[PDB]
RNA sequence: CCGAGCCUGGUGAUAGCUGGUUGUCCAAGAUAGAAUCUUAGUUCAACUUUAAAUUUGCCCACAGAACCAAAUCCCCUUGUAAAUUUAACUGUUAGUCCAAAGAGGAACAGCUCUUUGGACACUAGGAAAAAACCUUGUAGAGAGAGUAAAAAAUUUAACA
């Protein structure tokens, strides 16, 4: 019987050796996680597909984001299996209204202030 | 098994009394007697004479061991009854459950319509009070008319052949007999057709249902081998005298030939048994029109295995649960398909161990049974 | 260019709205705490 | 007595009622019978099925065949045959359920230890008729000593301690980490990868 | 053309039986049960879909759900968008295969028969060929680019 099933709260339990290994850290969490899928939605549970429905996910391979609340932390692992996350981060401020055009992602984790024209 | 009942030493006695017949709780009885036990107001539908009669009477014995003697003043009503739709199938149950009381204090009475009242309402039939009865709805009916039982002093009660209770003939006169609605209630069967259950629902809160075999169309017992006449009507009872002859190879061996006969009209039945008589055979007939001493007579030949040929109006499909019951042949097909299976579970009522013969001969109207015989 | 221009400055909304809210529930959740044990020293009076 | 006792194709006291045959009853290691027991020398099971009177009666044969009763004795640890498994009637239309009961078998799952051997006799020299034994077998097995078995069990309590790989069947399986559990078993969780079907794979450390 | 002459009318006879039934473009839309002299059909049954009228649903967290395993149901928030009554017609119901769960038969079979989940009678690339295995989903053109699944591995008997 197929079905939507239970997996342990060790899955989402880190270890020390994982945050060295990962770049994460026990202490300041992040503010904003994103998304994709690199997943079918075919052949896998159509309660997962209207998951992945619902994680505003009908694009694929083409980055999204939300606020990683528990809520959408369990919301994001019903679907973990399918779909990956990033550490969506922003080593500077967020963007004011009067940087409003100039912002970019850069997949390492960037958000930029201002995409300018020209090199460093 | 039955020592999973707890069962009393008199309880323990009698099981013991029933072996090699009873050697352990069936499987069906298993779930029946310790949920009974439990105290759970429910419906079970398995094997006709599957001891189910059994499992709900320990449960009720372990019940009334609960049950005060002061309850048992006189003028009162009981609180153990028993419900059955025959007056045949009430003595027979009322004979089984004299067996296990004579080892119990429970005293175990019978009521029915057309017996001597006197004696039905006899100051120690009515006034005294007894632990166990088994009543027919019409006498209860009269005797609670005429105050001379009650309905508040109950408190655990049993409705054998239920879907033979909810007819519509026998409906009305439980739902005057439903009278405190506390009391355990246990309905035991062969068969739940739907637009019955719904009718408890009626009088139900939260109860719980007990099936037993396979839970689709269980026609064709195991046990059981079956035929379908392809031959028209006109000679079929000639062919049934064919089959007699064949029944007369059964007359030769030893192997008990009591041979129950269906026969759908009382009037039906009467032609087809002074034809049976003129034809040398040892036939006796009951049916609803027959006289209640000359139908208790052959009710105790039968019991006997006196009549090697009996012939059953519509009053004796079901609930029957006799000894021998190697023959037995549908003169007339049963109406209803669940009537015919109750008709074939009557025979072979020692269980899965004691085989038997059926043959049912087929007619007309039985043609859209062929469909219901496949 | 323009289609680009109006996804990152989608991107860019939603993001600054998430962080409000976030900001938003972190002092809600410090100030029911605050309330609670407020009434808590409150309510062991009289 | 130092000889192996006779098994019956069914007891004295039948089964009535119809009953079938669950392949569960085979699959996985078996707990019950898995070490010697007042034995130095046995055949574990390397693998689920059922052994019949006829598979016991091969082996009761071989074995009182060639055996010493002053230095080897011989006690058949497995019941005689007490399942029943059916067949219908021959030329009978197509499905319709189960006749009467065929023949009488009783299982055994992977593990279990068959025929306890002792007495002033080594494995070594019983080696060549256990080893037919199990070639001639229903299940696969394997002959195992006592210390065989104790030399098996520390070779895969290393191996499982050696493992270096950065992903394992339950790595990846209890986490259910890539939609496997579109595939995997319910009950796959208690055979950690070893146990497949009516094959036993215990040489996958 | 004799197993009941031939022909004309009656005769567009009749069977629920097969098959075929004509140009385009947008919106929605694929498998549950019960009766039936019935399974080659039909009727109660559900879904829809549309037209109108009336404001919360799907995903869930606590508690709770029985005596004779996976679990499942009612089920605050979260994210996301549709849900309840009244009506009309049609249309499926004889589904295939695969992973799990049972019953039968050899524990033969592109065998049967009920529950759960998919896809499937509907695109493209790959497994050599490809109704079913893996990826992938949904519209056009460009002579750019990134990417996904992606070709099987392998051998031995020394001994004091
Ligand atoms: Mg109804
Ligand atoms: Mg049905
Ligand atoms: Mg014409
Ligand atoms: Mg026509
Ligand atoms: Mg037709
Ligand atoms: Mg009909
Ligand atoms: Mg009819
Ligand atoms: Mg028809």
């Amino acid at each position: 019987k197929f079905t939507r099933s239970r997996i342990p709260e060790k899955v989402f339990q880190a270890s020390p050796e994982d945050h060295e290994k990962y770049g994460g850290d026990p202490q300041n969490p992040h503010k904003l996680h994103i998304v994709t899928r690199i997943k079918s939605t075919r052949r896998r549970p159509y309660w997962e597909k209207d998951i992945i429905k619902m994680l505003g996910l009908e694009k694929a391979h083409t980055p999204q984001v939300h606020k990683n609340i528990p809520s959408v932390n369990a919301k994001l692992k019903v679907v973990k299996h399918l779909i990956r996350i990033k550490p969506l981060k922003l080593p500077q401020g967020l963007p004011a209204e009067e940087n409003m055009s100039n912002t970019c992602l850069k997949s390492t984790g960037e958000l930029v202030v201002q995409w300018h024209l020209k090199p460093v | 098994s039955f020592a999973d009942l707890g069962l009393e030493p008199r309880v323990l006695h009698a099981l013991q009394e029933a072996a090699p017949e009873v050697v352990q709780p069936t499987t069906v009885q298993s779930s029946t007697i310790p949920s009974l036990l439990r105290g759970r107001h429910v419906v079970c539908a398995a094997e006709t004479g599957s001891g189910k009669t059994l499992s709900y009477l320990l449960p009720l014995l372990q019940r009334l061991l609960g049950q005060p003697s002061l309850d048992s003043l006189p003028i009162p009503a009981p609180r153990g009854l028993v419900l059955v739709p025959s007056r045949e199938l009430a003595q027979q149950v009322r004979a089984v459950a004299q067996p296990l009381g004579r080892s119990l204090g429970l005293l175990v009475r019978d009521l029915e319509g057309g017996h001597g009242m006197r004696r039905i309402r006899l100051q120690l039939s009515r006034q005294p009070s007894a632990d166990v009865l088994v009543a027919t709805p019409g006498a209860l009916w009269k005797a609670l008319k005429s105050r001379l039982i009650s309905l508040e002093q109950l408190s655990f009660l049993v409705l054998d052949e239920a879907d033979t209770l909810l007819d519509e003939s026998f409906l009305e006169l439980v739902d005057y007999i439903l009278f405190n609605p506390k009391a355990q209630l246990v309905l035991v069967g062969a068969t739940f057709p739907e637009g019955v259950g719904q009718l408890l629902n009626k009088v139900a809160s939260p109860d719980a249902v007990t099936t037993i075999t396979s839970s689709k169309l269980h026609c064709i017992m195991p046990h059981v081998k079956q035929t379908f006449l392809r031959l028209k009507g006109a000679d079929k009872v000639a062919e049934l005298v064919h089959i007699l002859k064949h029944r007369d190879r059964a007359e030769r061996t030893g192997p008990s030939g009591t041979v129950l006969v269906f026969c759908n009209s009382s009037s039906t039945v009467n032609w087809l048994g002074y034809i049976l008589d003129d034809h040398k055979i040892q036939h006796l007939r009951l049916q609803g029109q027959m006289p209640a001493l000359m139908r208790v007579g052959i009710f105790q030949s039968f019991q006997k295995s006196s009549r090697d040929i009996l012939l059953c109006t519509d009053i004796a499909s079901r609930g029957l649960d006799s000894t021998g019951v190697e023959l037995v042949v549908n003169y007339d097909f049963p109406p209803t398909l669940q009537d015919y299976i109750h008709r074939a579970g009557r025979v072979g009522r020692v269980g899965s161990e004691v085989p038997g013969t059926v043959i049912s001969f087929v007619t007309h109207p039985w043609d859209v049974s062929l469909v219901q015989k496949i | 260019q323009l289609r680009r221009k109006a996804e990152r400055e989608t991107f860019a909304r939603r993001v600054v709205l998430l962080s409000q809210e976030m900001d938003a529930g972190l002092q809600a959740w410090q100030l029911r705490q605050q309330k609670l044990q407020e009434e808590q020293r409150k309510q062991e009076n009289a | 007595k130092p000889k192996l006792r006779f098994i019956e194709r069914a007891p004295l006291v039948p089964k009535v009622r119809r009953e079938p045959k669950n392949l569960s009853d085979i699959r996985g290691p078996s707990t019950e019978a898995t070490e010697f027991t007042e034995g130095n020398f046995a055949i574990l099971a390397l693998g689920g099925g059922y052994l019949h009177w006829g598979h016991f009666e091969m082996m009761r044969l071989t074995i009182n065949r060639s055996m010493d009763p002053k230095n080897m004795f011989a006690i058949w640890r497995v019941p005689a045959p007490f399942k029943p498994i059916t067949r219908k009637s021959v030329g009978h239309r197509m499905g319709g359920g189960k006749g009467a009961i065929d023949h009488y078998v009783t299982p055994v799952k992977a593990g279990r230890l068959v025929v306890e051997m002792g007495g002033r006799c080594e494995f070594e020299e019983v080696q060549g008729f256990l080893d037919q034994v199990a070639h001639k077998l229903p299940f696969a097995a394997k002959a195992v000593s006592r210390g065989t078995l104790e030399k098996m069990r520390k070779d895969q309590e290393e191996r499982e301690r050696n493992n270096q790989n950065p992903w394992t069947f339950e790595r990846i399986a209890t986490a259910n980490m890539l939609g496997i559990r579109k595939v995997l078993s319910p009950y796959d969780l208690t055979h950690k990868g070893k146990y497949w079907g009516k094959f036993y794979m215990p040489k996958r450390v």
